[PDB]
């Protein structure tokens, strides 16, 4: 571990896009994460919320 | 803008429902602003028979 301050460099950038873009596929509450489904399944009024 | 229907049918005179008569023969924006009002006649037509 001699060249650990580098690899603390690009480890760091790396895992924060891979927190990113992972974090699409969660809920946050709603009945689903992509958005296609919610428009499909659900009347504009509901769907807005 | 006046008309008569049913009585179970009121609940379909709103934005964004969609039933039978909202989807056939009158139908209200989703981005509505202003009022409905509905009151009960049979007293005057409903002919016997």
């Amino acid at each position: 571990s001699a060249l650990g301050k580098l690899q603390d460099v690009v480890n760091h950038n790396a895992q924060a896009l891979n927190t990113l873009v992972k974090q699409l596929s969660s809920k946050f509450g709603a009945i689903s994460s992509v958005l296609n489904d919610i428009l499909s399944r659900l009347d504009p009024p509901e769907a807005e919320v | 803008d006046s008309f008569v229907i049913r009585g179970n049918e009121v609940s379909q005179i709103a934005p964004g429902q969609t039933g039978n008569i909202a989807d056939y023969n009158y139908k209200l924006p989703d981005d509505f602003t202003g009022c409905v009002i509905a009151w009960n006649s049979n007293k005057l037509d409903s002919k016997v028979g």
